[PDB]
């Protein structure tokens, strides 16, 4: 409804909270803006999480409303020990 | 395979790049993030022909598991039209290890095209199969 929906991402075991920390946040602003709303409400880093959006991945070069990712676009938050394109550098050292 | 993998592997040459990257999955198996994120320093490598290496580590993470996000499709998908054959060979035979018995049409969709696509080398084709 109203252009929104609510994204079901999945945080990692590491990051010792509620195993699958939902992510919420606008939709509007660019992935780099993701990165920094994926981290900004939820308590992660803009550049230390990767976020495996609705069996994709994040292209946080796009907004969310362009990047694949979207409204209701649930994630698994791989504990990648770098930000998600960090961890395109750290989780893609070995990707 | 966690420590010095990098020196580890350079000690292998091609085909023994891709057994070493693999292990690295198999050994974190069913975890989806910590092995994962035990995924983030190889795959990339100078060498790049082991990415079908870490590509099996990919898959096999997610073989006898199936994760909400759908993480096998996601990284392996990308890679499986990899023209490179070495590159592939990892990414249908990762994916077939994570969705084993899975039936999901998507990702037999997906691999519909790896049957017809003539430029796969038969190795990718048999492993395809």
């Amino acid at each position: 409804t109203t252009g929104i929906a609510t994204i079901e991402v999945f945080l990692p075991p590491r990051l010792k909270k509620d195993r699958k920390n939902l992510l919420e946040t606008r939709l509007h602003i660019t992935g780099r803006e993701l990165r920094s709303k994926i981290a900004e409400t939820f308590g992660l880093q803009e550049n230390y999480i990767k976020i495996v959006i609705n069996k994709k991945q994040l292209q946080l070069g796009k907004t969310l409303e362009e990047q694949g990712v979207a409204h209701n676009v649930k994630a698994m938050v791989l504990e990648l020990k770098q930000s998600e394109e960090d961890a395109r550098k750290n989780f893609q050292l070995e990707e | 395979l966690t420590d010095d993998g990098n020196k580890w592997l350079y000690k292998n040459k091609d085909h023994g790049m891709l057994s070493a990257a693999a292990s690295l999955g198999m050994i974190l198996l069913w975890d989806v993030d910590g092995g994962l994120t035990q995924i983030d320093k190889y795959l990339y490598s100078s060498e790049d022909y082991i990415k079908s290496g870490a590509l099996l580590a990919c898959g096999i993470v997610n073989s006898g598991v199936r994760n909400e996000c759908d993480p096998a499709l996601a990284l392996l998908s990308d890679y499986v039209l990899h023209n490179s054959n070495t590159m592939r060979l990892g990414s249908i035979f990762g994916l077939g290890l994570a969705y084993a018995g899975s039936n999901r049409e998507d990702v037999l969709t997906l691999l519909l095209p790896v049957m017809g696509d003539s430029k796969s080398s038969m190795e990718v084709a048999g492993v395809t199969a």
